[PDB]
């Protein structure tokens, strides 16, 4: 999950969905190299003692001026086109820079985002399509025309650029909580019965 | 009434105190609204009686 | 009711879903709050009558 | 301000100050003969 | 316009990173191991 060599653009996000397996948050939290770990449902120090259903983690690599975007009941750019997450969200977000790890002074164009959309997206929605979206009331047809543009646009990354503009590799955990027979918890002797 | 469940017991072994005091502020007085409209109506039925 | 308007389109048509909820549960309570008097009073003076 | 005869140049470029009446973006918007249309701080629909 | 009994500063120095631990009720190694606030503090807090 997380020393992966490299992650997928923002709308073509890479969901895993792990189960049937022992965690231990506790050395996840005790990492200093996550710059932002901050959960919304749960609060960390108890998620030793937490049995999920099965647990989702969805990464992708962003701009880290976007990482105020993540929270829940946010808005903007990212988080109305290509990202969003649910108002009633019971998990996690993780974020670090990975400047030294896929920032090129070549410049790595290989990371696109949706610029473009006709209508913001679903909660846990992933979008794909590429078709050109018509910005004036000029319909549009082909592939180019005036004020009729691809909705696809890609950063500017090298490490030589300012605060934020490095890239930032994101996951989010998006466990689901007390309503089925619990899978994935626990580092914990049952005593007996 | 608002908060994330009807139980005590999950919400405080899910959250720490900071935030469990928001929680379960607002269940404690949902659960005193009702027991004061139920003595309520029994004072005015005790009265018809 | 201490929430920003009493006007309910005009809290939904400026404020979003991430805190319009804060206000209108004001209002909700607030409006609740006066259905319990109404009805007491009503159920006194039935009673008296 | 747009089909005047003519214009000054670029060191006394012309400031012209319009308020107080009704503008309609739509129709200065979709005329493609303009060279460019680039605006900054408002996105060109959420300009009517 | 106060009064107070006593008042108690206390100093040190940290990394800058690590200004957002100093509030009450925040969690990270520095607030969980060396410095711990209590939740009900009263006072203020200053870095630079």
């Amino acid at each position: 999950v997380f020393n992966a060599t490299r992650f997928a653009s923002v709308y073509a996000w890479n969901r895993k969905r792990i189960s049937n397996c022992v965690a231990d948050y506790s050395v996840l939290y005790n990492s200093a190299s996550f710059s932002t770990f901050k959960c919304y449902g749960v609060s960390p120090t108890k998620l030793n003692d937490l049995c999920f259903t099965n647990v989702y983690a969805d990464s992708f690599v962003i701009r880290g001026d976007e990482v105020r975007q993540i929270a829940p009941g946010q808005t903007g750019k990212i988080a109305d086109y290509n990202y969003k997450l649910p108002d009633d969200f019971t998990g996690c977000v993780i974020a670090w820079n990975s400047n030294n790890l896929d920032s090129k002074v070549g410049g790595n164009y290989n990371y696109l985002y949706r610029l473009f959309r006709k209508s913001n997206l679903k909660p846990f929605e992933r979008d794909i399509s590429t078709e050109i979206y018509q910005a004036g009331s000029t319909p549009c047809n082909g592939v180019e025309g005036f004020n009729c543009y691809f909705p696809l646009q890609s950063y500017g990354f090298q490490p030589t650029n300012g605060v934020g503009y490095q890239p930032y590799r994101v996951v989010v955990l998006s466990f689901e909580l007390l309503h089925a027979p619990a899978t994935v918890c626990g580092p914990k002797k049952s005593t007996n019965l | 009434f608002g908060a994330i469940s009807s139980v005590l017991n999950d919400i405080l072994s899910r959250l720490d105190p900071p935030e469990a005091e928001v929680q379960i502020d607002r269940l404690i007085t949902g659960r005193l609204q009702s027991l004061q409209t139920y003595v309520t109506q029994q004072l005015i039925r005790a009265a018809e009686i």
